[PDB]
């Protein structure tokens, strides 16, 4: 697994697990813990009902935390059935973590932004609200009171004057919290992401089960020109030891392989010599050595399941 | 090699044979054609005369004719004053025929510029060294009792098909291609190339085979190992680059010529293995003696003597009855191809029909 | 990704619409014959 991997993945556990509740952070660590994992695989490990993973499955395919991949499978002994798959696709995931977060401090901002304003006007009765600007051009003959358009009724100061500094805390506490998340993400800009598959996720994967049902297999159909939307994406060393009867040999063979080339350029025999009176053509030492070592010896002791198959 | 030699962008290049008649949209280039694409006037197809008018319309600049030895001939001679351009340049390896417009070739292209000797660059190493020979096989008494009584035109396949040439070129093939030799055997005669190759398993090419086909062989024979030696017939008999080629052998001839006769030794002279120590290329003339064969053999080899090649006489090959099998061993065997040899020579009324 | 980039943020995916997808004459010697076509 690549640091980048990693990266991602603490990204994705620590957004989970702090905007979303705990069976969504089940969820989404088996399918991290995982690869491409089947819906009846994924039922079994966190032994929830599936109206309950139901609402999990739907709000992280909505955020785009989990993609879905829906096959025909078809098992030798059974009916075929359309099996769906859960998997994380980093770049889409990672994305919307990053527009998500813009959004939330962007609306923070401007909220801020629009409470530095003044406070404005509210009606009792038609709660309805106005503007100080709207306002200025309701106010009675007497200078005094600003009276509604439809209830002709005084009008009541807005709130919100106060919580000036409650929105910056607001926004001093989110920052904090939300650090963790930028740091992740300026490290994956610095890296380069590569787009997840079903394929592709399914070479990582760790079974769920001894014999579970679905077949964690992608078979392409062959020829198959159509497209759905957002489903594409951008030797042998031997050494040999010599010894002495190997080198005489070698020798040997490297002599005769010389007698060979030196025939093969030879002139033949009818060319090298003039054939014409030829008729037409037409249809002991062993005992020595024996006492050699004896009296040596008494020297030194005077001085001391059938288918095909592809061989590789 | 035109591209492979010089830097000539391919798409300044065009090839102006029958099957594609494209020819290059820039503003100079070159045309490679042949003589049959450039000398007929009377039948042309729709694309061809496109190309013939723009041959005539635009003013050449060189010509190259290779061969030119063939520009004399009654009509080949007319492309030259058809034809415009501003230099002529002719490029062949004999610059002799056998009739008389040999001559007419100072005034169709010029004068001769440079010529090379043989022996010389065989010495120097530019070119291979032959030991070229001629071997005499014995006619037998059956097929020469008919061959005294036989026509000449009979005569010619009488002593072209005896068995005796069988039986030598057998042993041979053993002999060379237990030397690893590559052979070419060449046959004019397209029957007789037809039975030997029927007769020896091995295949045969000539004016009726196809370019694919042709180019098969010659890969597989260039290539694979187990195919060393191949029947080639007057198609073959020049302006062929066969590196590996290395063997010669003829055992039908097209008469006295002499050009053809140094056109096809040219075959083998550009063999891979020409330069390793002790080489010598081997080039065999069958003939039957006692025979007009004997005359145009002497005859169509008077230029190579002139350069200098010598022809040996191998009266017999020796350790040819060793050999296992020989074809037309068996006097019954004999017979029987002597007969052969001998025996040679409306709407609605449409469906009614 | 358009917004993203506008916002100057660096998108990490890409529009999948963008995504571009993508007469023998001697027969005795027949089955003898390697196809040795190139080299
Ligand atoms: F003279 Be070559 F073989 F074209
Ligand atoms: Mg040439
Ligand atoms: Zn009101």
């Amino acid at each position: 697994d690549r640091p980048i991997d990693d990266i991602v993945k603490n990204l994705l556990k620590f957004v989970v697990r702090g905007f979303y509740g705990g069976s969504f952070v089940l969820v989404l660590d088996a399918i991290l813990f995982h690869s491409v994992l089947a819906e009846d695989d994924l039922k079994q490990l966190l032994s929830i009902n599936k109206t309950e993973l139901g609402p999990l499955i739907a709000r992280l395919r909505s955020d785009r935390l989990i993609s879905i991949h829906k096959q025909r499978e078809y098992p030798p002994n059974s009916k075929s059935v359309e099996r769906v798959y859960y998997y994380v696709k980093y770049p889409h995931a990672i994305d919307a973590i990053k527009w998500k977060v813009h959004q939330v401090v962007q609306r923070l901002k401007d909220d801020l932004d629009k409470n530095s304003e003044p406070n404005g006007y509210m009606c009792p009765i038609c709660l309805t609200k106005y503007t100080q600007l709207e306002a200025v051009q309701l106010l009675n003959f007497d200078r005094t009171e600003f009276l509604c358009s439809l209830c002709d009724e005084p009008l009541v100061e807005d709130d919100s004057g106060k919580k000036n500094k409650e929105k910056q805390d607001k926004l001093n506490r989110l920052m904090d919290q939300i650090q963790p998340i930028i740091d992740s993400l300026k490290k994956i800009d610095d890296s380069r992401i590569e787009e997840n598959t079903f394929e592709i996720a399914l070479a990582r994967l760790i079974p769920p089960q001894n014999q579970s049902h679905a077949a964690y297999t992608y078979n392409p159909k062959k020829g198959s020109t159509m497209f759905r939307p957002g489903d594409s994406a951008p030797a042998t060393l031997h050494i040999n030891i010599t010894t002495a009867s190997d080198e005489v040999a070698q020798r040997e063979l490297q002599e005769r392989q010389a007698e060979e080339k030196r025939k093969q350029n030879a002139v033949p025999e009818w060319h090298k010599q003039s054939t014409i009176g030829k008729t037409a053509l037409g249809r002991e030492e062993r005992e020595n050595e024996k006492t050699l070592n004896d009296y040596y010896a008494a020297l030194a002791k005077k001085q001391a399941l059938e288918d095909e198959f592809e061989d590789v | 090699q035109f591209l492979q030699w010089c830097t000539l962008q391919p798409e300044n290049c065009a090839v102006f044979t029958s099957d594609n008649k494209e020819m290059f949209q820039t503003e100079s280039g070159l045309v490679v054609s042949t003589y049959s694409m450039v000398a007929n006037t009377r039948n042309r197809s729709h694309d061809s005369q496109k190309v013939m008018d723009f041959l005539t319309g635009r003013e050449w600049g060189f010509i190259i004719l290779d061969e030119v030895h063939v520009v004399p001939a009654a009509m080949f001679r007319r492309v030259v004053s058809t034809i415009a351009a501003h230099a002529k340049l002719g490029l062949t390896a004999t610059l002799v025929r056998e009739d008389d417009k040999i001559g007419d070739l100072n005034f169709l292209i010029g004068p001769k510029l440079y010529e090379a000797n043989w022996m010389e660059l065989s010495q120097k190493g530019h070119i291979a060294n032959v030991q070229c020979a001629e071997v005499w096989c014995p006619m037998t008494a059956e097929f020469y009792q008919e061959y005294l009584r036989e026509t000449a035109r009979k005569r010619m396949l009488l002593y072209i098909m005896n068995p005796t040439k069988f039986q030598a070129c057998q042993f041979l093939i053993q002999y060379h291609e237990r030397r690893g030799d590559k052979i070419i055997v060449f046959s004019d005669n397209v029957y007789a190339l037809q039975e030997y190759a029927l007769k020896m398993g091995k295949p045969f090419i000539y004016g009726s085979t196809p370019q694919q086909e042709r180019m098969n062989i010659l890969q597989n024979f260039q290539y694979n190992d187990q195919i060393n030696t191949i029947f080639l017939s007057k198609v073959g008999d020049t302006s062929i680059d066969l590196p590996e080629a290395t063997c010669l052998i003829q055992i039908s001839s097209h008469y006295g010529s002499r050009r053809q006769e140094a056109q096809r030794l040219g075959r083998i002279l550009r063999a891979k293995r020409r330069n390793d120590e002790g080489f010598n290329a081997f080039f065999y003339s069958l003939v039957s003696k006692d025979t007009q064969e004997m005359y145009y053999s002497t005859k169509r080899q008077a230029f190579l003597v002139d350069q200098g090649y010598a022809f040996k006489v191998i009266t017999h090959l020796h350790g040819m009855e060793n050999i296992p099998n020989l074809a037309y061993a068996s006097p019954r065997e004999r017979r029987e191809l002597l007969q052969e040899v001998l025996l040679k020579n409306h709407p609605l009324i449409r469906k009614m029909y | 990704p358009r917004k993203l980039q506008d916002l100057g943020l660096k998108p990490a995916s890409v529009d999948p619409a963008t995504i571009k997808r993508q007469k023998i004459t001697n027969t005795h010697m027949t089955g003898i014959l390697k196809d040795y076509s190139h080299r």
